[PDB]
């Protein structure tokens, strides 16, 4: 048959709507965390010495 | 058709899912809102313990 | 009843102060009694639901 | 320099103006309208209402 | 029960029975309503 | 009440200086009391508030 | 928010928030508006102290 | 620590405390930085005289 996860118990599920939005804002805050990082990563790489 | 004897027990022939996999019974590609309980609820409770407070 | 209460959580409020119970009733506990269930009276529109309402 | 600074007084004076915003037009106390920009604001891509509200 | 495997914030609710609810909040906000709860704290301390 | 203020302030400082008070009334306290609460006394019509309006 | 054996207790069972974690009950997705005092409350205690004043 | 002498009373105390860092607005713990939180956690004052209240 068909393959869904064991049963746990964690009660009923909000309506997709809000699964979405939340999806979205988590996205723009890891996108957010994301790019802060790097540029802290990549700010110590630009100078460098010659010889 | 007969009778359960006296004693009930509960079975279910049909069921959702049996074990990890899923049953072809029903179907879930439906999408129901859920609506839970706000802030006013919470007030309420709290006014209903400030009742019964007053009324002691 | 994501932002604000419902009409129905109301009435129901009001006739739980009632004192009313809906499932034990007078000793024979019915799980949806049809009677006195606060459903199937609010939809009746009963005394109680009314004087609720105007109050 | 007088005929710089005359600009400029127009220049900045549209600056100062140029300023947009989003106006929803409602009851005075209608909590809905909270709800939609809380949705609005942040990712929404679909919205839920009634029509009595008339995005348009 | 609240065991979960996959971790998704804030999307899961769980029914509960409200035995008993006093909606009656004579206030026309929550604001309003929380300053007369102040004022009925320090009456009730007197009373 | 961010700006200005709203009409039901402006009668409860007129039902306060009256001398009324929500809670004690005759020797008993009620957060909620539906009488001598100056909301339920404004939806109600009552003459104090009629008093208070027309003044 | 009971009473048991003539004595009262305040006890909630399905409450908001529990250590730092925040229950499943309650849904806490929706803004309400706040609404303070404005300076016109300000100057109407001020005016019940000068009436106080004035009738001493 | 409310009841003193045999009456109780509130006193609401007020300790002011300035955090370094300003709040986190697009971290993941402030979900819809929404205003119905605090209105949830207001009423949390209010269980130690709660408490001492119904003791007495």
């Amino acid at each position: 048959n068909d393959y869904i996860g064991k049963n746990k118990d964690v009660g009923l599920k909000v309506e997709l709507t809000e699964d979405i939005d939340r999806r979205i804002m988590e996205h723009r805050n890891r996108f957010r965390r994301l790019i802060f990082n790097r540029y802290v990563e990549f700010l110590p790489l630009l100078i460098n010495y010659t010889n | 058709m007969y009778i359960n004897n006296g004693r009930i027990n509960y079975n279910n022939e049909y069921g959702y899912r049996r074990g990890i996999y899923r049953e072809p019974f029903y179907s879930d590609n439906a999408d129901y809102n859920t609506n839970s309980k706000s802030y006013y609820d919470y007030l309420a409770r709290f006014n209903g313990f400030i009742f019964e407070l007053c009324d002691f | 009843s994501k932002h604000t209460t419902t009409l129905y959580e109301i009435i129901e409020s009001e006739l739980q102060r009632l004192g009313l119970n809906e499932f034990v009733n007078n000793d024979r506990i019915h799980f949806n009694d049809s009677k006195h269930a606060f459903m199937q009276k609010m939809l009746y529109f009963d005394d109680d639901v009314k004087q609720i309402v105007d109050h | 320099c007088d005929e710089l600074a005359e600009i400029i007084l127009s220049r900045f004076s549209l600056i100062m103006q140029s300023k947009f915003s989003k106006i929803f037009l409602s009851d005075i106390q209608d909590e809905t309208i909270n709800q939609f920009i809380n949705k609005l604001y942040n990712g929404a891509p679909f919205i839920k209402t009634d029509k009595y509200i008339d995005p348009e």
